[PDB]
């Protein structure tokens, strides 16, 4: 999640920016439904970021395994 | 699709602490702010203050006088209701319906039975006559136990007999928004599901009810604020005369979840038995034949019109049936069985109710017999089967079924009637050169087994196929 | 990011910069969480998982082919 986080970052930031004045001019929900839509969206992303984190760091071990194996071959 | 505009607008608005600064300055220098907060209440995470705001949001829709007393205790203050949750009296019962609905996420039906007590206190009295009618309701409600007790005193039979062929019906208890309902009919075609045992832990929706509550009318009836039964018969009930009483502007009403296509004779049957007329105004009486069909085509409703066009079809596993009910027959009066649809039944005192129910019980079994022909099963352009059955009316809650003989080409005119709550006599007319088909005890047995017609029209054909 | 917006709306109702600061903290923790991700595509990660497994297996395969044969008579 690279281009996805920034897309989730910029959408949630400008939508949070959007909700500031609509509360201010009252003293809608179409912009609110996208907030929770991106809320449950981006909750997948840092979970998928740590999914990438556990996968990336698992591959670090595996290539450390085969480096010794190749060296043992070597 | 509004996100693309949301992505486009904020990107231009990007090219943000002044927005917070302008909002505070606009704040520093009614309904709609509560509107956005209430629209946010479904977005709030559950907690002690959030469900308090959720119930106060609910009470905004219910209209109740919102008072908070603690983080766990709340008091509902209105015209005629005062209970606490975790008038003219305290909370009648902290019923487990109220407690368990608030404990779980049943906040919607928390609002419903709050309005059921509003339905229990929707009287136009000066809040003194309201309680009096409610007391007349309660005196009626106190009576309602007695007949159920009385009939239990009369016999220690099953609840089905208390429902089918007993006094009153099944005394479903009232509880808050729940009213005391009475249970009166089910066919065994309705009763058997997938064979349901008849234990007393019965659902509050399995079938159809006779719900009773009071409703304040312009018409004024002398209703007993005190109970109407202080002396009681050994197996019957006995009603003392009214008055305490006063001229209370209401009548006790019997309510049903559905409109019953009832005969014209049933209307005068109910007009005579109560004394209070069934119709304050006359509707256009249409024949009972087209009333039961829409009564018996909408119980499993579909958006698509079926449009049987007076011919009915029965996609049965063993035989194939085609039906002619024959509304508006050449009867000697010139008119068929006309009728109306009813869910309001008026009665002044608790002595009126059990006799009306027998008339309804007489009336309802006739709807279920007739509408057993009425079906959604559409088997189409089938040359085998598709027997020409012509039902023809004979009298009120009576008819006959004249149809092509299968063996000969003659007629069998099966005179049929309803004679009690579920009792049905069966009669056989037949072509003059014809053989044995059935005994009517078998026909009464199958009707007293399921009281349907295409089953019988199969089973008669089955018994004719045997003989 | 949702509790930050909830804190913003509760702060403005009761009476922002700190919520934006922890939003930027979420941004930099996401930037830390970028080097696990689309650097090598996740579908391509799925394909090269089989490549690494085949590498391990063929390395083992040549190892028991070297060990297994009786080169002595």
């Amino acid at each position: 999640t690279r281009e996805r986080l920034l897309s989730a970052l910029e959408d949630l930031e400008v939508l949070s920016r959007e909700l500031i004045e609509m509360l201010a001019i009252s003293r809608e929900n179409q912009v609110l439904e996208l907030l929770i839509h991106r809320d449950g969206e981006f909750q997948e992303l840092m979970k998928l970021a740590l999914n990438q984190g556990k996968i990336h760091h698992e591959m670090q071990v595996l290539e450390k395994e085969v480096e010794k194996r190749d060296s043992d071959i070597q | 699709l509004s996100k693309m505009s949301s992505l486009l607008e904020r990107l231009h608005a990007k090219f943000w602490s002044e927005t917070i600064k302008l909002v505070r300055q606009v704040m520093e220098k009614q309904h709609l702010v509560s509107c956005l907060e209430t629209l946010q209440k479904a977005l709030k995470v559950t907690s002690l203050p959030a469900m308090t705001d959720r119930l106060e949001s609910i009470a905004r829709q219910n209209g109740l006088g919102s008072h908070l007393s603690a983080s766990g205790t709340e008091c509902y203050i209105t015209s005629d209701m005062f209970y606490v949750e975790v008038h003219h009296g305290e909370n009648p019962v902290s019923c487990p319906e109220l407690v368990q609905q608030l404990r779980e996420k049943n906040f919607d039906e928390f609002s419903k039975h709050l309005k059921g007590l509003v339905n229990l206190y929707n009287l136009p009295g000066d809040n003194k006559l309201k309680t009096k009618m409610y007391l007349a309701l309660q005196s009626l409600e106190q009576d309602l136990s007695k007949m159920a007790i009385m009939y239990w005193k009369a016999t220690n039979a099953g609840p089905l007999d208390k429902i089918l062929h007993g006094s009153v019906g099944y005394l479903t208890p009232r509880s808050g928004g729940h009213l005391m309902n009475l249970k009166y009919y089910v066919s065994p075609s309705d009763l058997l599901d997938d064979i349901i045992l008849h234990e007393n832990n019965v659902s509050r929706s399995l079938g159809m009810n006779a719900s009773v509550t009071i409703e304040g009318t312009s018409a004024v009836y002398k209703l007993p604020i005190a109970p109407l039964i202080m002396g009681s018969h050994p197996v019957d009930n006995k009603w003392t005369p009214s008055f305490n009483s006063v001229d209370l502007p209401a009548c006790f009403f019997l309510k049903f979840p559905q409109p019953i296509p009832v005969s014209r004779a049933f209307v005068q049957k109910l007009q005579n038995c109560t004394g209070i007329p069934l119709f304050e105004t006359q509707p256009t009486y249409a024949p009972l034949y087209e009333l039961i069909t829409q009564f018996e085509l909408s119980k499993d409703p579909d958006p698509i019109p079926l449009n049987h066009n007076m011919r009915f079809y029965a996609a049965l596993p063993g035989q194939q049936h085609c039906y002619f009910l024959n509304k508006d027959a050449p009867l000697p009066d010139g008119r068929s069985l006309q009728g109306t649809l009813v869910s309001k039944i008026t009665f002044q005192h608790p002595g009126r109710v059990p006799l009306i129910l027998n008339l309804i019980r007489h009336q309802v079994a006739y709807n279920t017999l007739i509408g057993s022909c009425v079906k959604r099963t559409i088997l189409k352009e089938d040359s085998p089967g598709l027997l020409q059955f012509e039902v023809c009316p004979l009298s009120e809650s009576r008819f006959s079924v004249s149809f092509q003989h299968p063996v000969n080409d003659s007629l069998v005119c099966v005179v049929m009637d309803v004679q009690d709550s579920t009792h049905v006599s069966c009669k056989l007319y037949k072509g003059l050169s014809d053989a044995l088909i059935c005994t009517d005890d078998f026909i009464a047995k199958v009707v007293q087994r399921c009281m349907s017609i295409p089953v019988t029209m199969r089973a008669i054909r089955r018994k004719a196929e045997t003989i | 990011f949702l509790p930050l917006v909830h804190n913003i709306i509760k702060c403005m109702d009761k009476d922002q910069d700190l919520n934006a600061l922890k939003s930027k903290f979420q941004e930099m923790r996401k930037l830390i969480s970028t080097m696990p991700g689309i650097h090598l595509s996740p579908e391509q990660q799925q394909q090269q998982l089989q490549s690494l497994r085949e590498q391990v297996r063929t390395k083992n395969e040549l190892l028991q082919k070297y060990k297994s044969l009786c080169m002595f008579e």
